[PDB]
RNA sequence: CAAUCUAAAAGGGCGUCCCCCGCCCAAGACAG
RNA sequence: ACGUCGUCUCUUCCCAUCCUGGCGGUGCAGCAGCCGCCAAGGGUGGGGCUGCCCGCCCAUUAAAGGGGAACGUGAGAUGGGUUCAGACCGUCGCGAGACAGGUCGGUCUCUACCUGUCGGGGGCGCUGGCCGCCUGAGGGGAAGGUGCCCUCAGUACGAGAGG
């Protein structure tokens, strides 16, 4: 499965770019330092690898 | 809760187990039909008996499509509608109920149905259809009073039975009325209101059974190992825990059949204009002959064999139509 | 071991003379001073941070001990042994006991019930009073944050609310 | 915090028509008319108070804590995307991506329908809201134009996610060992003005 | 893949229910074999009620007269011929002079090579590979 | 609007209202 | 003097959810699996063994969840065990006897007064009496639940196997 730059570059901002909270599971900014359900701050970043 | 799982034993959509409170029944919900022109929307029969036929299967779909399959038939004995009055419904702006405004009857009802109705020697329809022409610009539903025509029936019996029947089939008030009016003293057949191949809906009292058993009424088991038990075997073990008490769920012998039921889907094979045609030469066992319209009905009905049956447009049809085309009812077990 | 909440209170007397009480058990607790202990060594450390209790109760040895674990194995691998100075400030000289049936422990530990119900030795505790220091820590003002963070970790073992105070020497 | 009065102002630019209607005690309706359309918004319930001076929306605060102070800075968004929906419009750009079954996009009438999707029998349909044109720019590109930018992102935001899946057919973002995974959809990727 | 039977399955009467035991109508080896199980979407039951099948369903059995080294080993068969009336949808009822199974794999391979005495319609239009050595069908 | 009497902890939250301290900005601070 | 285990029968409630509905994470390629959240409308079955309960096991299954109701329910049943009087064994006791060790046998009473529940009747009222046709406040409902096959397709995915 590949993908030219252009496009691999969407798909990584849409789909590899948030942060999940280990608390509540909830979604979250990339950048964000509080969990936007539940306001905790154990939240983990979501990675793309290789 | 229960040792090992399973459903309750019968339903509780249908208490209470009551006798019906009319032997003719009396029907909650009429559907809205698109036809294109002013008609009925249901008609009244007599239950006369049941068959067997054979008949094409014509759903392309279908594994038996094209065969000749043998279905389970019932006949409704079905003597023209006489229509008596017409009557307009508005509703009531304070809670929205709907309620008659007035009704408009023929001049001179016939004299059949004075044994139900206390009547004048006549009617001044032109005043009563003026009154009620006041009453168009909030009319929301428009109703005629038929009265069926027993005599005509294998029952042959004199009194009446008298019902409400709407019309429907185009969205305009005004038309429906019209059509109503046009009606008042005339006679309705089965063909004006159904097509042969339709769904039908069903609705009547079912047959009586008197009092009956919790093992009949509800379906409760036997008690296993039937000899062991001390104080009889048909019955329920406990009638319920310590608390609550005895709750309304509980399964108690009583009164069995006499309900009214609706049944939907009911497939029409056959509109007949002679029931000669279709009366074994026997006569229907416990009804007698059918010499007018019958409407030949794919399946089974609710009711004893004398019953008066209200079928409607269906209010639940399925998604896919049946054929266009009448069905092919190649033979009936009533014919040699 | 029952759960800490049945010890947690002060109920009754202290239960510390050892002349009197058979069986009592020794102290768990290897070391209760860790780091740079050598006094001239502790003259370069400037803060003071105190993890203070905050009500009064008893709490018991394998609290302290696992409060005293892990608060050392992490100044240890962030600051370093010679930079910090942590010690566990009280002793738990209270003997817990525990009225339960049991052989080879006397022949009235074998009476079902509430008949004869004082306690077989069952544990130590340290009775503490709200604003008592339980642990003490000194340490070099670059290391704010880790020390703050190592006494977070230990309040998390122990069985009362607990404060962290950090002032100068 | 507390706030004893707070003003904020928003420029109506040039050929922009604004009305002001109060249709309740803290209710008001916006109408702004533009060379591209008219816009109308509701602002229901709302401690803002709205006036015209000479060219300019006035909106004010008095007595305000922070969460009604916290709306002056969102009445003068919304009413600049306003604004600039009447003069310059808002086109919302949409990128088809496909590992191996091709997407077939197509508007009919006021219908969107996608075909082919992750090689799927059934058709993707949406209906394109009044004030809202659809165009497909070749194979690869979806456009979404109009003048009320919360309508046209809405409706972009809808195509996204009709191309997400969810529960047992979500299908694993990442591929064995890591690489990229099974991501076909529309994704938006971003917006600009008409002129 | 392989030949597919019909999509469908009526009722039919079950005439056979757990511990039957039922004659073997191939040269399989097996010669009785005793019911201990239905398959599919209609072996569910209900609290009390024996699971049952009829011609056409595949059951769980256990050979209990035979050959010596099939003795007490467990096989799928289908049922092909029913002592108990049924009503075929087109409205007929049918009825054989003996209940009669048919070994098969799980996936409805039969283990023998002939199949002795008529098979029930319902068995060969499931199960292709039954129909393919039914001399008789009715 | 005390108790008998039907309840709640460790812990998390600038969610919101408020108090104090340290530092930067002397309009060359924070954010792009 | 509140009938002592279990089971049968029958009803209802809880949710800390086994399946079915929704969603998320994954060390989620697919097929499967694991973990969390919402959710109690429905389902949760048939057998072998033991007096059992529990548990182990067999063939299925979408799955074959767990609890409460005077350890729900013996004026409803059953009576196998436990737990009377007879008897045998082992052990203990000088003895008569004893053992919550094993074992064989061993009466399950009542015409239902009140209430409840289920169905069936008579009357009075409804603003003078009556007939017929209607309305619909509220009340009940699980009236429906849940699988399989073909196609999609040997396709997507995958090195392949598989799918
Ligand atoms: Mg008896
Ligand atoms: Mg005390
Ligand atoms: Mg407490
Ligand atoms: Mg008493
Ligand atoms: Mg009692
Ligand atoms: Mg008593
Ligand atoms: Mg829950
Ligand atoms: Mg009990
Ligand atoms: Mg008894
Ligand atoms: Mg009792
Ligand atoms: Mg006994
Ligand atoms: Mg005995
Ligand atoms: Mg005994
Ligand atoms: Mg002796
Ligand atoms: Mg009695
Ligand atoms: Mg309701
Ligand atoms: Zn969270």
């Amino acid at each position: 499965i590949t993908l030219d730059p252009e496009k691999l570059a969407i798909v990584l901002q849409h789909r590899f770019n948030y942060k999940i909270c280990r608390n509540c599971g909830a979604r979250n900014p990339p950048d964000a330092e509080k969990c936007r359900r539940c306001r905790s701050r154990n939240l983990r970043p979501k990675k793309f690898k290789k | 809760g229960l040792k090992i799982n399973r459903p309750r034993r019968g339903s509780m959509g249908v208490y209470p187990r009551k006798r019906a409170a009319d032997i003719v029944p009396r029907v909650r919900t009429w559907p809205e039909v698109n036809l294109g022109k002013p008609t009925l929307l249901g008609f009244a029969a007599y239950k006369a008996g049941m068959l067997h036929a054979v008949v094409v299967d014509d759903r392309p779909t279908s594994p038996l499509y094209g065969k000749e399959v043998v279905k389970a038939v019932t006949v409704l004995d079905a003597p023209p509608l006489y229509v008596a009055a017409v009557r307009l419904y508005t509703l009531d702006p304070t809670n929205g109920y709907k309620v008659a405004v007035g009704e408009a009857w023929v001049s001179e009802p016939p004299a059949d149905l004075r044994r139900v109705l206390t009547l004048p020697e006549k009617f001044d329809t032109e005043k009563q259809l003026k009154a009620l022409e006041e009453y168009r610009d909030v009319a929301v539903d428009v109703r005629v009073l038929v009265a069926t025509q027993p005599r005509l029936s294998g029952i042959g019996k004199k009194t009446p039975e008298v019902l409400e029947i709407p019309v429907g089939g185009v969205p305009s008030i005004d038309e429906r009325i019209n059509f109503a009016i046009s009606l008042l003293g005339k006679t309705v057949s089965p063909k004006d209101v159904f097509t042969p191949g339709q769904l039908v809906d069903v609705i009547a009292v079912t047959k009586g059974k008197g009092y009956q058993g919790v093992v009949k009424r509800f379906g409760v088991t036997i008690l296993p190992r039937w000899h062991k038990h001390r104080k009889g075997h048909r019955r329920t073990g406990t009638i319920g825990p310590q608390a609550p008490a005895l709750m309304f769920t509980q399964p108690r012998p009583g009164q069995m059949g006499f309900h009214q039921r609706t049944e939907y889907n009911k497939r029409i094979l056959k509109i007949g204009d002679n029931g000669a045609e279709i009366t074994p030469k026997s006569g229907f066992p416990h009804y007698g002959v059918i010499k007018g319209p019958y409407i030949l009905l794919q399946g089974s009905v609710p009711g004893a064999r004398k019953r008066l049956v209200v079928l409607r447009y269906p209010v639940r049809p399925p998604k896919k139509a049946p054929p266009a085309a009448e069905p092919q009812v190649v033979w009936v077990s009533s014919q040699s | 071991a029952r759960p800490a909440r049945c010890y947690r209170r002060i109920k009754g007397p202290p239960y510390t003379r050892e002349e009197y009480i058979h069986g009592a058990p020794m102290i768990q607790i290897p070391k209760f001073d860790m780091g740079t202990t050598s006094a001239a060594a502790r003259a370069a450390f400037t803060m003071v941070a105190k993890l203070v209790a905050e009500e009064r109760g008893q709490i018991r040895m394998q609290a302290l001990e696992a409060a005293r674990q892990i608060s050392s194995k992490y100044l240890t691998k962030y600051v370093g042994d010679a930079n910090y100075y942590l010690r566990l400030n009280v002793v738990p000289h209270h003997v817990l006991r525990e009225n339960r049936m049991l052989a080879m422990a006397g022949a009235d530990r074998l009476q079902e019930g509430m008949r004869l119900a004082f306690g077989s030795p069952a544990g130590r505790a340290a009775r503490v009073e709200p604003g008592q220091v339980i642990f003490y820590v000194e340490f070099k003002p670059e290391h704010l944050a880790h020390v703050k963070e190592a006494l977070r970790r230990a309040a998390s073992k122990l069985p009362i609310p607990t404060r962290i105070v950090v002032e100068p020497k | 915090m507390h706030v004893v009065y707070a003003v904020e102002e928003v420029p109506i630019p040039d050929g922009v028509k604004v009305a002001i209607e109060k249709t309740g005690p803290f209710d008001y309706v916006v109408k702004v008319k533009g060379p591209l359309g008219e816009l109308v918004k509701e602002f229901k319930n709302t401690p803002v108070i709205m006036s015209l001076s000479d060219g300019k929306v006035v909106l004010e605060v008095l007595n305000a804590k922070k969460r009604e102070y916290a709306l002056l800075g969102t009445y003068k968004g919304i009413l600049k995307n306003m604004f600039l929906g009447v003069t310059k419009g808002w086109r919302y750009k949409l990128k088809v991506i496909y590992t191996h079954f091709p997407m077939l996009v197509k508007v009919q009438g006021n219908q969107l329908t996608i075909e082919n999707f992750l090689g799927r029998k059934s058709k993707i349909v949406l209906e394109i809201p009044k004030g809202v044109k659809v165009e497909v720019k070749g194979k690869e590109d979806i456009v979404v134009e109009g003048i009320d930018r919360e309508l046209v992102s809405q409706f972009a935001a809808a195509i996204q996610a009709a191309t997400e899946l969810r529960g047992e057919e979500k299908p694993s973002p990442h591929g064995r060992e890591g690489g990229l995974g099974v991501v076909d959809g529309i994704y938006v990727v971003g917006y600009e003005h008409v002129k | 893949k392989r030949t597919v039977g019909v999509p469908y399955r009526f009722h039919v009467t079950p005439g056979i229910f757990m511990n039957s035991l039922v004659p073997v109508a191939d040269n399989s080896g097996a010669k009785l074999v005793r019911v201990i199980g239905v398959v599919g979407h209609y072996s569910k039951s209900v609290h009390r009620r024996i699971p049952g099948a009829g011609v056409g369903d595949m059951v769980v059995v256990v050979v209990r007269e035979g050959k010596p080294e099939l003795r007490k080993q467990i096989f799928r068969a289908i049922v092909v011929r029913q002592r108990r009336p049924y009503r075929r949808p087109d409205g007929t009822w049918v009825a054989f002079e003996d209940n009669a199974v048919v070994i098969v794999t799980p996936e409805g391979d039969p283990k023998g090579s002939e199949i002795h005495g008529p098979v029930a319609m319902e068995a060969t239009l499931r199960w292709p590979t039954i129909a393919n050595l039914a001399s008789i069908v009715v």
